[PDB]
């Protein structure tokens, strides 16, 4: 038979009963039945994202007709399936798209209308090459065909929504992601299966744990078919521990063991002040308050149209401000990667407005895009890093305004952009000599105190109002910013470990060092940039003369005024 | 004793399409 | 190479294959370039497609991911008997130690030695 | 048997010295052997992008086969070049040529590793009509063939390292494009040969000029193989000198019987002093031929004209006609352009560096920007250049830069990038250029431009080369890249008086430095300024009007005496310094062009007698007598 070359009997496993005892997804079944029991337009299609189980509807929706659960319309026939993927990847020439498909609609016909058919991917039927709407169509107003289709609402609308005469047949059937307990009733009717073909255990607890990670940690693949792929590919490796050389239930340890290859959440958020002096010295209280805000926003009390937290900072830059963000967005979601860096010293305009968020339509920077909203929408959980925001427009306060009430902002060109998933960081140095020559003795809550009252002053006090809290910033000692530079000083040998060198130092040398560039004014990078330019130009000058040999022993040494480094 | 066939051989093209800006 | 009508290299398919589902899941095969079974010129890999979704193919594939990507899992059916089973690049001390196993092979052949270092 | 028939050895005619000399690819040659006897991956194939002696190496190693400087394990070898095509044409029926191949593959191993075979073009034996690359496939994948290929990296990416089945049986022999001294020796063998080809003789300053300027100039081909077609057709120019005649005599030959055919056709003039004078000429040629009793040697000089002969870039010899009509290309671009000395000195001092060669071989030839007010004669001196030049007015790249107003008719300068509509049709400059790398470019008005059309002319008046979207590259090295402008015209207008050249220059090039790139202005060659016209220079295009209007009454049976007071009235109704000399045209067409066409139509002027164009009161009058 052609039918014997392209179709799959699915009514034969099932006779058998040799396929997936399909549970769940009724209701879409019973609009499928809506759909194949009209006189006309017989042809529904699936919609939903890939991997949702549209063959499993098709394949429950044909035991149904083994079980006889279906009216008395949908009997006798034979489900089949015809590929998209082969009648043009054979096609060389002009037809042999066509050839076999006007051979599979005459075999159907010799069938008799006895014959429900499988379609996937439905906007492949549009564009091969004119190809199949002009020869299924008619079948599709016809009645004699009896599709399934099954593709997504982007593809459908891009595609098929150009002709109405294809969209006028086919009917939509919405198939979304299921749930998390949704996956665990279809698992739950499916671990019989799996345990008796393994014949082994399953523990259900750690169905439910495999269920709640793989919708946490990946979204690669989605529900039901990444729960498959990690009960499957677990239950091998259990099998392979059982036959290497012992359980038979497979354990959630196993499940985060190819969760992470192939926990430590709740109390790293509990001991996120411990978190932030990882990598980060002084700034206590600071620490302290940003700890508390980011437990708080776990707390799960504020506005489920908030974001995570309103923040302003104050004080002397470049001391660890940016370094803070930079280590708050590496515990807080990933690394050191998701953040945007801002400068509100540029926007003074209104085209400043239309830059940042977004062009109108049919103007300069409109695909361009807005500066921030594009790259929130590339980085949805980030950290949003602003600069200097006492130099903006005021207008654009009002879309600030925006984002700590709704959290939510439509850009130039027309959708939503969310908010509840990243921290607002904004940088001032207004009062910085109020922080800078006021740091001996005085506490941090009243200087907070006053320094608010000075930006309420200074800024608008709605503005402020929406902000949580305000840290003071206040300028670290020399033996934070040295310890600093002691911890530049460890990546730097870290750096020169991978290039193999035992390296030392003198502590007279690394005072120098601590006294190149401190400077209360700047920042903690012109220390950066000091001890970086003093020391890596007349190293690699020693190194590539041919004076400096892997494996010896390095101390930097003093001399008068510099720093000589010797081979010992 | 066959005879080779002149084959159809289908072809392809395409097109771009620019698009203007008001500069406000 | 032995083959020379169409139903003489489609007739030994198909008599291998039946040998196969004969053999009975004791044979697991490997073929290496499924792209190439897709597009070799009905064509092979189709034609293999019923193996894979009758419940009796043991085969393994090799190919690019942009094959496997592009070719297959595109495809349905020969999407879902199958995984991101990816060859990683090995290290370079692995790289030597291949080198060690067949040093020797090199040695003997061209009738040369060659030095670890 | 069956390689007696479908195959063709070389090293029997190598064996009698048939092939040609061999030199260097000393370095090739040795990765090509060591490639040979490698045990896995055994099949070498040659990489050479068009011309660089692939066919060569493998004659080469054939020969060093003969000459036995290939090593103990490869003598006795016997290379044998798979004739393609002969194995095809006799395979009627069905699967002969399948059994053609199988038998050679048989006859092959008969030969038990004692054959090396040589596949030329092997992105032909892909697929060479299952049909023949998966048929030697599994011969391949056995170790059992010493094939060798030879392809254009073109082809061996897009045919053969697609198929990565392929790549675990072929090796990157990767031939480069020779060196200049490779070439020289290279010709040095060959000339050898070709001179005991034609019975001329060849010398070794022309073999390094022939290498230096097939280099410098033709853009398109590659080494070696232009400098050998260089050296061979001049080899033939020179037998075929010694064989009829010098060519001057021919020029001589074909002039009067050119003449006598038109002659016969007259059976007014403009015919007899030609005639008479190249009679005598060719007198007086036949006996110094006979007095010399020519050419029977190869200097570098009949390399040049050669090359120019091929090209179209004037490399030959400055002939005496040469440099009395560049001193009169000053003296004739004041015939047509009167007035405006700079322009003129500019232009005729960059055609006279580049036919000195003191051109700087990195750039176009002379890049000019022009500015001044509206019909002080840009354009015009744009055709005086063309039409010295090639003598036609359009006969020059003219690219109206008003046109190009979008950012994106780039895409009709340059061309269409691949796939889409038009794109197999280059641009108009590019492929205009590309025919023909000596040409006079006017962009026209490049002020009105897009100003990222500024790139495209970067990179032209950089460098003389420029990317079109069909991957390729054009010379543009050899071409005067002139544009014109005005953006000074109320400047320039105010302050030609009272002001020298130079405050002028300088202060119009700020103005400029203002509208252009700053990047752009510095990489101009040469920026001249003009002025605006006096009544006496609007007099003198008067009169070359006034002779253009004779000549086309001239033509239609008619002519015409002026007056000299009407000239004044002329000059003075059609003057002002504002708008260039085209009110003077304006003027001509009116007080002149509208009453003669007006009586000419009513019948009222006669044909054979005398339009004497004499005044009225403030008007002009024709008369007839
Ligand atoms: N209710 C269900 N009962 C049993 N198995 C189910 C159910 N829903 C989904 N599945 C399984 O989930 C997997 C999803 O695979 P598919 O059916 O291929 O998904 P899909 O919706 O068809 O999308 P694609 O594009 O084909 S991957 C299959 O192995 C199904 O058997
Ligand atoms: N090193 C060389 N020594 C002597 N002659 C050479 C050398 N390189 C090239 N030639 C000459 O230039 C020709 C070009 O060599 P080819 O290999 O034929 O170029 P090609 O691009 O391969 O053209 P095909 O592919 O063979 S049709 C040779 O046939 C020789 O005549
Ligand atoms: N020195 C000159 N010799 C001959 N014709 C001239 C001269 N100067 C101006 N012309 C006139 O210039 C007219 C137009 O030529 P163009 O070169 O286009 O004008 P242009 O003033 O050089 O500038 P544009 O930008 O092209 S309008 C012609 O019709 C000529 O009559």
């Amino acid at each position: 038979q052609a039918l014997k070359k392209y179709t799959i009997d699915l009514t034969e496993r099932a006779e058998q009963g040799k396929l997936d005892p399909v549970i769940g997804r009724d209701e879409e079944i019973r609009r499928t039945i809506q759909v194949l029991q009209r006189r006309t337009k017989n042809n529904p299609v699936l919609i939903g994202e890939p991997g949702v189980g549209k063959t499993a509807i098709v394949e429950g929706l044909a035991q149904r007709i083994i079980n006889g659960e279906v009216p008395e319309g949908l009997k006798g026939r034979r489900v089949l399936a015809l590929d998209m993927g082969a009648l043009v990847a054979g096609a060389k020439y002009r037809g042999e798209f066509e050839e076999r498909l006007k051979g599979v609609l005459n075999d159907l016909a010799k069938q008799e209308g006895n014959v429900i058919l499988f379609i996937d991917a439905l906007h492949t039927m549009v564009g091969a090459g004119m190809d199949a709407g002009n020869m299924l169509k008619p079948a599709l107003a016809r009645g004699e065909l009896h599709c399934v289709g099954a593709t997504t609402l982007d593809e459908y609308r891009q595609y098929i929504e150009k002709d109405a005469a294809l969209e006028r047949r086919f009917q939509k059937v919405f198939v979304a992601e299921p749930s998390v307990e949704d996956t665990i009733a279809i698992l739950r009717g499916l671990k019989e299966r799996y345990e008796l073909h393994h014949h082994v255990q399953i523990t259900d607890p750690a169905i439910v744990a495999a269920a709640t990670l793989s919708h946490r940690y990946i979204a690669d693949r989605q529900l039901p078919d990444k729960a498959i792929d990690l009960i499957d590919e677990a239950a091998s490796s259990i099998r392979m521990q059982i036959d290497s050389k012992l359980r038979n239930k497979v354990t959630d340890a196993e499940i985060a063991e190819v969760l992470a290859r192939w926990e430590s959440e709740r109390e790293k958020l509990l001991r996120m002040e411990q978190e932030l002096h990882h990598r980060v010295i002084g700034q206590n209280e600071a620490v302290d308050a940003v700890s508390n805000a980011i437990r708080r926003s776990r707390a799960g009390l504020a506005d489920p149209n908030r974001p995570i937290g309103s923040f302003l900072f104050l004080g002397p830059t470049g001391v660890g401000k940016t370094e803070l963000c930079k280590a708050l967005a590496n515990f807080m979601f990933d690394s050191d990667e998701a953040m945007v860096r801002i400068d509100m010293s540029e926007f003074m305009e209104k085209h400043s407005v239309s830059r940042l968020v977004g062009a109108p339509p049919g103007y300069v920077g409109y695909e361009e895009g807005g500066y921030l909203t594009e790259a929130v929408r590339r980085r949805p959980y980030s950290v949003i890093l602003l600069d200097a925001v006492e130099k903006a427009h005021p207008d654009v306060f009002n879309i600030l305004l925006q984002v700590l009430d709704d959290g939510r902002l439509t850009d130039g060109q027309g959708r939503t952009v969310d908010f509840r998933n990243t921290v607002v960081i904004m940088t001032s140095n207004l009062g910085s000599d109020l922080i800078q020559e006021r740091f001996g003795e005085l506490d941090y809550a009243h200087m907070k105190e006053l320094v608010l009252g000075v930006v309420s002053h200074n800024f608008r006090p709605e503005f402020i109002n929406r902000i949580d809290e305000v840290v003071v910033f206040h300028p670290l000692g020399e033996q934070h910013i040295a310890s600093i530079a002691q911890i530049q000083l460890k990546r730097l040998y870290k750096r020169l470990e991978e290039r193999g060198y035992e390296i030392h130092i003198s502590d007279e040398a690394l005072k120098l060092l601590s006294e190149n560039g401190y400077d209360p004014v700047y920042g903690a990078r012109p220390l950066k940039r000091a001890i970086q330019q003093q020391i890596e130009n007349p190293l690699a000058q020693q190194i590539l003369s041919g004076e400096l040999v892997p494996g010896k022993v390095i101390r930097l040494e003093v001399n008068e005024d510099r720093i000589v480094a010797v081979q010992h | 004793a066959a005879a080779a066939a002149a084959a159809a051989a289908a072809a392809a093209a395409a097109a771009a399409a620019a698009a203007a800006a008001a500069a406000a």
